[PDB]
């Protein structure tokens, strides 16, 4: 670039592009951790300072040797930041929205913003051209994407942004990074509960900004929708495959769902599933451990990530 | 005092860092599994058992009144001869959260070569420790009446000194001993003028009134403190009094495993002494009415393959029998990444 720049810029004499500083203050503007901002609670084991950008994803693990080894590389950014530097990033949209929804300019919030939440692994990202099959690497990824933003009026709530393709590959913005396996729980787990911590301590607060020249505030709404069958079966805390027990909503076992088809309903929950691992460990009656086994409808290990599971249409009519 | 190489079943995946090797009548039954437990094993906890260097993990059920409960990757444990069972309290989950919560192993039946446990947990009233783990609990007597002696290993900053940049950093915990009843759940603690540190991942040794303490590595000034330390118990009629003493003689030591060898005899195997450098050269302890004297050994001979490595790990099988394991060579790209050795000391 910086070639191209110098060339053209020496055949027209005229300096049509620019220099690589100003594109380092172009992209300073844009990352997480510039603009200020505050909260109205004040956001409890989260530290105020408003200035952090990429920060170290082990949140200060225990690399010694007398420790648990660990060897994954990991780079997170903090909640907050990214989600402002999202909003910023998003304000001039968000602007000529609520123009066109017949509103002013001029307009305190709360503005309510519904997160899509997701997480996946790719798999190998190995490049050996010989020396035999160097390393299999896996890594995965934590992600999540701006799905909607709706404000009310008085009474009468307005959708003021929607999202025109949401599980496209431009709209998914990542928090965390690490070169690790997907089902390596217990790493995976110790990096990923740092944002998790952050996150339920976000879901009761009120955000405040600056975008418009004028102050607003925000509240938020997670839906964790965005995970597949084999990781919502393994972070929830369920049997992995070969139970009997399939639905991750309804408790049917496998010979129920060939006998009963449709006459079921949704009763799964976290806090239900929290309760029932306390049950798995307690075990009040000193049963057996198969009337164990069906009593908790799967429930093995301890529920850390709340989940609201969904499909797509793929599985649906190649199942069919 | 001779090195063996072990062959490897099936399941390599289950073991890790961090295990727990318990015994009962030479009978070996392993603990701390890596991850969670499976619709294979519903507990966790598995028959070790060899057969010509060659190890399978089988599996080992509960009884109906057992309790269940999760993997714990670094907690302690002890001996409880008083039939007889084990007594297994902190450790870290998989999730990496940490118990405070006191396990009670009992062997409950055993028929036709197929054996089941009596996992009961047991809480505390009063002055609890906070959860933790590189800890070390003893059981120790005095007249006739037996008590739990435990030593604080290291934990998390607490709920008010925690944010999210810092959120799995560690902290040492306060240098205080705790007496636990195990009739009633009582717990104190006590503050030692001698005592000045936390320590992590110490060696603990007790004979029958008095617990030895030695080596282990202090987060404090990022050292290996070289003192030992001699704890003296008595368990009056009326308030039970404890005592420390300092000696000369600590080896700068931590993540070593302690053997029984022959009565009132003990040895040391290898672990760290610099965090750059593993320790190589293991150490012997001989006990009397109140003496105690360290050894050492006549060096005993490691393969090429531990002495081109970097790290190792390891605990004992009860028997004179240590039983380590070592991270495999990835530079070859053709290993299990796990190799072991069993190392009979007689
Ligand atoms: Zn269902």
């Amino acid at each position: 670039y910086h070639k191209m720049y110098r060339t053209v810029k020496a055949i027209t004499g005229r300096q049509i592009f620019q220099p690589l500083h100003a594109l380092r203050n172009a992209e300073k503007v844009l990352l997480p951790g510039y603009h200020p901002f505050e909260w109205q609670p004040p956001l409890k084991n989260v530290s105020s300072r408003t200035d952090v950008g990429i920060i170290d994803g082990l949140s200060g693990l225990a690399s010694s040797v007398d420790e648990y080894p660990v060897d994954t590389i990991a780079k997170r950014f903090r909640y907050d930041s990214a989600l402002v530097s999202a909003l910023m990033d998003m304000e001039e949209d968000i602007l000529e929205g609520m123009r066109s929804q017949d509103l002013d300019d001029y307009l305190n919030g709360p503005f309510t913003v519904v997160v899509k939440e997701s997480c996946d692994g790719m798999g190998d990202v190995s490049e050996k051209h010989g020396s035999g099959p160097a390393v299999p690497e896996k890594a995965v990824r934590f992600s999540f994407t701006v799905m909607r933003i709706t404000i009310e009026h008085g009474s009468q709530n307005v959708k003021v942004f929607e999202e025109p393709k949401p599980n496209s590959e431009l709209c998914c913005k990542p928090l965390c990074l690490m070169l690790a396996d997907e089902s390596d729980h217990e790493t995976l787990t110790a990096i990923l509960s740092p944002l998790i911590a952050e996150r339920e301590a976000m879901k009761s607060s009120e955000l405040t900004l600056e975008m418009g020249g004028i102050p607003r505030t925000f509240k938020f709404i997670f839906r964790g929708t965005g995970y597949d069958e084999k990781l919502v079966r393994e972070v929830e805390g369920l049997e992995a495959s070969g139970s009997v027990y399939i639905c991750t909503l309804c408790d049917t076992t496998r010979l129920e769902a060939s006998q009963n088809l449709v006459f079921h309903s949704i009763t799964r929950s976290h806090a239900e599933n929290l309760q029932r691992y306390e049950v798995w460990r307690s075990n009040p009656y000193h049963e057996s451990v198969e009337e164990l086994r069906d009593r908790v409808k799967g429930v093995s290990a301890k529920p850390f990530i709340e989940t609201v599971p969904s499909i797509d249409a793929l599985h649906c009519d190649i199942g069919n | 005092m001779s090195l063996q190489m072990v062959t490897v079943g099936h399941n390599i995946a289950l073991i890790q860092p961090g295990f727990s090797l318990m015994n009962f009548d030479g009978q070996v039954f392993f603990f701390g599994q890596k991850g969670w437990p499976k619709r294979s094993c519903p507990t966790g906890v598995f028959h070790f058992d060899i057969k010509q260097n060659h190890l399978k993990l089988k599996p080992a059920i509960f009884s109906k009144d057992s309790c269940y409960l999760p993997p714990l990757r670094y907690p302690a444990t002890c001996s409880y001869k008083g039939k007889h069972q084990y007594i297994i309290h902190g450790g870290k989950t998989p999730n990496n959260e940490l118990s405070d919560k006191i396990y009670i192993m009992s062997v409950a039946c055993k028929n036709n070569k197929k054996v089941t446990f009596r996992c009961t947990e047991k809480d505390l009233v009063g002055d609890v420790p906070e959860p933790r783990y590189g800890h070390s609990i003893d059981v120790v007597y005095s007249r006739g009446k037996s008590m739990g002696v435990l030593f604080g290993g290291r934990s998390y900053m607490p709920s008010t000194q925690r944010t999210t940049e810092k959120w799995n950093s560690v902290a040492d915990c306060l240098p205080h001993v705790f007496l636990i009843d195990f009739e009633f759940g009582c717990a104190t603690s006590y503050i030692l003028p001698e005592l000045q540190d936390g320590l992590s991942f110490h060696v603990s040794i007790a004979r029958n009134d008095t617990v030895y303490i030695l080596g282990g590595h202090s987060l404090a000034s990022n050292i290996r403190p070289a003192n030992l330390y001699r704890i003296r118990v008595d368990l009056p009629l009326g308030t039970p009094a404890v005592n420390c003493t300092v000696l000369p003689g600590g080896i700068s030591v931590s993540s070593a495993i302690l053997t029984q060898t022959n009565n009132d005899e003990f040895v040391i195997v290898g672990g760290y002494q610099l965090e750059n450098q593993k320790r190589m050269v293991c150490s012997l302890v001989s006990l009397g009415d109140n003496t105690i004297e360290i050894s050492e050994m006549e060096t005993p001979d490691w393969t090429s393959d531990i002495k081109h490595s970097k790290i190792w790990f390891g605990s004992n099988m009860g028997n004179g029998t240590i039983f380590l394991g070592i991270p495999g060579d990835n530079k070859q790209a053709m290993s299990e990444a796990f190799y072991f050795y069993t190392l009979r000391c007689s």
